[PDB]
């Protein structure tokens, strides 16, 4: 045992070293004159009410349209964005949710939270339980619907699984992100998919498989969010750190840093733009800073909200920006 | 955790050889994609009220 | 075109309806251990996380209990910052087990998510170390402690977990009660309507 | 000058500190208006958060503005000729504005209670009494007192109602009860406050003086003089009020500072 742990310690030398070996150059070398991204004026199109507590969770739906939020108040609010009416208030039975799922075929919303149990609840019929999961030892904290049949969840038990309803039980779990995993993300190509956790890392996964294949290290601190760049060939991690980043697949390592002196409070939530140049963050000092993708400017500020912002999400069609804060309210920026 | 010890070093193993292409190469494909799709971007090129729902 | 209106106005009444109880609803965190008796706690309440909903004197209230379910990951934390205060149990006849109780304060009321919330600290089992005074000296186990006195020793545990907080922004409160104490409800009405009138008074002035 | 608003006994006064009296009205009201403009103001630019937004701001808004336009509406009804049309036109409004003015006192009075002495349900929304009590009531009030002697309005020295056929009664009595109340409210809030002000002793005088404008218990003053000492101390109680609304819950209230900063931070990043 005392020669495998010395053991293992050295092979990652190498494969430290595979990054620098790869290593070309800083992608700030890489783009320096790149057209400036320009001041994005944006402004608030759309604010949306009705919630009786903090929001913690908000993800758009496939359909460009609709969008579903939940909240401390143990209820699920669907919102037409365009109309700004409500279509369903979902009633759950225990009152700790800490994330919320949209199917893209539209007939399933999943909700999970303190309870080891994430609820598969059935849109297409008001809104009953289609299945409620068997559980795991601790919370969920990010769930995804990687198709209308498979379910990839995230747990306080540094364990991710993926699901189906048809069987109800976790067909391919998947163990190694040691910590608390708390943020998912799925690749535009439905075949991938990482997580973020307190281990100050984030791991790349393959659904087909349960093994994960890479490992992006490097935070200062708990990983809240995570969210994929339009291709699957990138990432932006949102730590506490108050520093998001950029991350590449065949790299295997970090491109650009995203930081600013005056940001030191952190990050809750984070998504890009349909073109891909532009990181749309939250922040923990109730702001959401826009940043330059392909660069690093810290370009396009997005203010409004009383309380800290913890759920942002952009439209598949890209048209507008969502942000759910601690506040109660949900409001649409373009 | 002798077997825990094992799935490490495997892992590691199963990483040791990861094929990579130049970080450049990676990097500068960002910058295609990030071109390409500029124009047809409804939010980095102000939208055309004519169009936009939230207009 | 109608519909869809017409559902925004039936869902806007329950939201509505609902948010005069959600307002006027009291949260209380329990916190303590096997030994604490919850069980026989709750049963007078009643005349892994369990929600008890009960009402004394036509106000509402919420025993969120977190069974053991303790964790240390931050965002845990905030999923019970709506709470108005935390209700503390430890054994006082459990001499041997008062370490950890002394160390389990100290997670729960300087985490700087808590903060902002009461301390509703309780004593239970206090007749069980009524016989142990003056015959097993708590000064045996705690030497920074007459070990004879009932009344020393009674003082001295509140003493240990009040200057166990750290730098007071709300009051911290104790009551030396039995398992099955009829009064038990009635110091919580009173100390949770205290915590409140400070929240309210800062405001007000 | 401001002091005839109370006055229940035909006094005489010198015409050399007839000025002096009218002096200190004339200043006195002229701040408590535009002293209120900001406020009101205020209270609508910085309504973008929840700190602002709430039950009781809705009170002290109202009270603001209900005692901002009788304020302004008292200075007009000076200067305006004595016995006329004109000056039986307008003296009604003033007879509702400050009847107005003084239900918002005991609905701020009445929630003062619910926060303190009935905490539980302070939060609550109960608009459907608050502006009810706060207009309605005093809109019953008139019609019964244009009514009743309709003539009683004007028809006197001054616009105000004059004190002959008990008219000056229609709004002096409904201001003793909501004086009385308030002083009630009063003793027991300053009593629960100041157990709470023990050894750990300026801060109980703070709780009552900032109450003040808001209960108004400096209208006690008013109906003494039966004597003109009282009348001075009258005209610079309540006559300055809208400078104590501003100076103890429009510009020294931690929650409106707070939601002024917030305001510079969003307004500079934008």
């Amino acid at each position: 045992l005392d020669q495998l742990r010395q053991e293992a310690e050295q092979l990652k030398n190498q494969i430290r070293d595979a990054r620098k070996a790869c290593a070309d150059a800083t992608l700030s070398q890489i783009t320096n004159n790149i057209d400036p991204v320009g001041r994005i004026q944006m402004r608030t199109r759309r604010t949306l009410r009705g919630h009786l507590a903090k929001i913690y969770a908000m993800h758009w739906g496939t359909d460009s349209r609709l969008l579903v939020s939940a909240s401390q108040d143990g209820k699920l609010i669907i919102w037409d964005s365009y109309t700004t009416n409500k279509v369903h208030a979902i009633p759950l039975r225990s009152s700790w949710v800490m994330t919320c799922a949209y199917a893209p075929s539209g007939n399933y919303v999943a909700c999970g939270g303190l309870d080891n149990i994430c609820s598969i609840y059935n849109l297409k019929t008001n809104v009953r339980v289609s299945r409620e999961l068997a559980g795991h030892t601790g919370y969920l904290s990010c769930c995804r619907f990687l198709d209308d049949n498979q379910i990839v969840t995230s747990s306080g038990d540094t364990t991710c699984a993926l699901w189906d309803i048809e069987t109800g039980q976790q067909t391919t779990t998947f163990t190694g992100h040691t910590g608390d995993v708390m943020s998912l993300s799925l690749a535009p190509d439905t075949r991938l998919f990482v997580s973020g956790a307190c281990d100050a890392s984030a791991k790349l996964w393959d659904v087909r498989e349960g093994m994960c294949r890479q490992t992006f290290t490097g935070h200062e601190s708990d990983i809240n969010a995570i969210c994929f760049f339009p291709n699957g060939n990138a990432f932006a991690t949102g730590s506490d750190d108050a520093t998001c980043r950029l991350f590449d697949l065949r790299a295997d390592q970090e491109l650009m840093t995203y930081s600013h002196d005056n940001i030191i409070c952190g990050i809750t939530s984070v998504s890009f733009s349909k073109s891909g140049r532009l990181l749309l963050a939250g922040y923990d000092d109730f702001n959401c800073n826009v940043w330059d993708a392909l660069k690093a400017d810290r370009a396009g500020v997005l203010a409004g909200h009383d309380n800290r912002v913890s759920c942002l999400g952009v439209t598949d069609d890209g048209m507008a920006v969502a942000t759910g804060s601690w506040d109660s309210f949900l409001k649409i920026w373009n | 955790s002798i077997a825990q010890a094992r799935k490490l070093v495997e892992q590691l193993k199963m990483e040791a050889n990861i094929d990579r292409i130049k970080v450049s190469k990676a990097a500068a494909d960002l910058m295609a994609y990030c071109e390409a799709h500029a124009k047809e971007d409804p939010l980095l090129t102000p939208v055309p009220a004519s169009e936009n729902p939230f207009r | 075109d109608k519909a869809a209106a017409e559902r925004s106005k039936e869902i806007d009444k329950c939201l509505s309806r609902e948010k005069t109880y959600v307002k006027r609803l009291v949260k209380i965190l329990l916190l303590g251990a096997d030994n604490s008796g919850k069980s026989t706690f709750l049963k007078q309440m009643r005349i892994g996380i369990h929600e008890y909903d009960f009402e004394i004197k036509n106000v509402p209230f919420k025993m969120v209990d977190v069974g053991g379910q303790r964790s240390e990951r931050k965002r845990w934390f905030e999923c019970f910052d709506s709470v108005t205060s935390i209700l503390f149990l430890v054994d006082s006849s459990d001499f041997n087990r008062l370490t950890e109780s002394l160390n389990d304060f100290e997670t729960i009321v300087n985490n700087r998510v808590f903060s902002n919330v009461s301390i509703i600290l309780f004593l239970n089992k206090t007749d069980l170390l009524e016989e142990k005074v003056q015959i097993v000296s708590i000064k045996d186990y705690f030497l920074e402690f007459d070990p004879h006195c009932l009344r020393d020793v009674q003082k001295f545990l509140v003493e240990c977990f009040r200057n166990k907080r750290r730098d007071q922004q709300k009051p911290l409160y104790h009551h030396f009660t039995t398992a099955i104490n009829t009064e038990n409800a009635r110091l919580i009405f009173r100390d949770v309507k205290d915590t409140i009138l400070h929240d309210n008074l800062k405001q007000l002035m | 000058n401001f002091a005839i608003l109370m006055q229940v006994v035909p006094l005489e006064l010198a015409r050399g500190h007839q000025v002096a009296l009218s002096s200190i009205s004339y200043v006195g009201c002229s701040l408590s208006v535009l002293c209120l403009v900001a406020t009101l103001v205020t209270f609508a630019v910085l309504s973008s958060v929840s700190t602002i937004r709430n039950q009781r701001y809705h009170i002290h808004a109202n009270l603001s503005f209900a005692v901002l336009v009788a304020q302004v509406l008292l200075l007009i009804s000076f200067r305006l000729e004595p016995g006329t049309t004109p000056c039986q036109v307008m003296a009604v409004l003033l007879h509702y504005f400050f009847l107005s003015a003084f239900a918002w006192m005991l609905v701020e009075g009445l929630h003062l209670y619910s926060m303190v002495i009935k905490v539980f349900g302070s939060e609550d929304s109960k608009h459907r009494y608050y502006y009810g009590m706060g207009w309605g009531f005093p809109l019953l009030i008139c019609i019964i007192s244009l009514s009743f002697a309709m003539d009683s309005y004007g028809t006197s020295n001054n616009c105000w109602l004059s004190l002959a056929s008990g008219a000056i009664w229609a709004f002096v009595a409904p201001a003793l009860f909501v004086i009385v109340v308030n002083i009630g409210i009063l003793i027991a809030v300053t009593r629960v406050i100041s157990q709470i002000s023990a050894d750990n002793f300026k801060l109980t005088a703070k709780a009552v003086a900032v109450l003040l404008p808001i209960l108004g218990t400096s209208w006690v003053f008013g109906v003494l003089a039966v004597a003109v000492v009282f009348q001075y101390m009258f005209a610079t109680l309540n006559s300055l009020q809208g400078l104590f609304i501003f100076l103890f819950h429009c510009l020294l209230n931690s929650e409106v500072r707070a939601a002024f900063k917030h305001k510079t931070k969003v307004w500079s990043l934008t």
